[PDB]
């Protein structure tokens, strides 16, 4: 029911078992192409 | 409570804030795990003020932190870590430090001939990092990074491939507008509507993407009143605590970012200074006095319809 549009600078936290594996602040998305 | 070890989260967002404030577009990608592992291992070999500065930045002595970090990267084929100490034959490594190295996952202590074969060492180290990162980081050490005067290099490499438990449908990815610091740009947005964790606090909004093997990915949007805001530890913890099941129509850009870093300057501003001078006390590593000249760090993260795959590596270069 809630819209979450990540259409401006955002932050991302990749984590596992209490540790932050990757921490990023993304401002200009570069497309790697479809998976 | 928070899903992250408290002192580690504080450490991470402390440095993250400094990194974000140093770039013109606020864009940053790094691995707190990798940097913390390297700093923790160094702290395990450090004495007096050199050690206290490191423990203050990490918010804890190395032992409990390294044990926690080790557990975070073991037991799954979706991630792997490797820590290695490359050392000159002129530097005898203390047995206790060797023990610290061996406690780390897929660890090793290797001999390196910095004096007569610096390029050979750079090639060997870069190849080892490339192997550990599944080819995602092929040149951690730039040309000229390894000089004949170095006597030791401590490296940590990380590779992790999170697989969304519910992948984004490929045919649903379409172009949309993303407002970058350099203006509006048309980019591909992945779309998925599904129940997932959602939280709001102090104007911030966050969702969490569920992945296999205990991996999770939080995505945070700052308040529209300050699109450049950076999260703090108390804030993320509050978001984790308030996170609740919510049907969310999610639009997330497909993206990939790689960034190389030289961390001595920011680490010094963060409080770690003696370690980078001849006054450093690393007598827990060797009877031969060493200090850190530079700290190299490279990170790469790709987010697409199938998951999030990243790699990172850290190298602490030491001189006599």
């Amino acid at each position: 029911t809630i819209r979450f549009s990540v259409d401006r600078p955002f932050h991302i936290v990749v984590r596992r078992r209490g540790a932050i594996l990757f921490l990023g602040s993304i401002a200009d998305p570069h497309d790697p192409g479809p998976a | 409570g928070g899903f992250l070890r408290d002192d580690h989260l504080e450490f991470a967002l402390h440095l993250h804030r400094r990194l974000a404030e140093a770039v013109p577009d606020g864009e940053v990608i790094w691995s707190p795990y990798s940097v913390a592992c390297a700093l923790g291992v160094l702290a395990a070999g450090a004495r007096a003020t050199t050690r206290t500065e490191l423990t203050t930045l990490l918010g804890t002595d190395p032992a409990p932190l390294l044990a926690a970090l080790d557990r975070a990267v073991t037991d799954s084929p979706d991630l792997a870590s490797r820590t290695v100490l490359w050392v000159s034959a002129d530097v005898p490594v203390r047995s206790s430090f060797r023990a610290t190295m061996h406690d780390r996952p897929d660890s090793d202590v290797r001999t390196a001939d910095f004096r007569t074969n610096p390029e050979g060492v750079r090639a060997t180290v870069n190849a080892d990092i490339a192997d550990a990162t599944r080819g995602m980081i092929r040149e951690l050490l730039p040309q000229g990074a390894v000089t004949p005067d170095l006597r030791a290099i401590l490296t940590n490499a990380l590779w992790a491939k999170a697989r969304w438990t519910t992948p984004f449908e490929a045919h649903l990815t379409r172009e949309g507008t993303f407002r970058t610091p350099r203006g509006p740009k048309r980019v591909p947005f992945m779309h998925r509507t599904k129940t997932m964790p959602y939280a709001t606090a102090r104007g911030w909004r966050m969702v969490t993407l569920h992945a296999h093997d205990e991996l999770a990915v939080d995505v945070l949007l700052p308040p529209g009143t300050n699109a450049a805001a950076v999260p703090t530890a108390p804030l993320l913890t509050a978001l984790h605590r308030r996170s609740a099941s919510t049907s969310v129509e999610l639009a997330l850009p497909r993206f990939e970012l790689t960034q190389p870093h030289q961390l001595v300057e920011v680490l010094a501003e963060a409080g770690v200074r003696t370690l980078f001078t001849a006054s450093a006390d690393l007598s827990g590593i060797s009877t031969v006095p060493l200090y850190v000249d530079t700290v190299i760090h490279q990170a790469r993260l790709r987010v697409d319809e199938r998951g999030a795959e990243g790699a990172a590596a850290t190298a602490a270069m030491m001189l006599l």
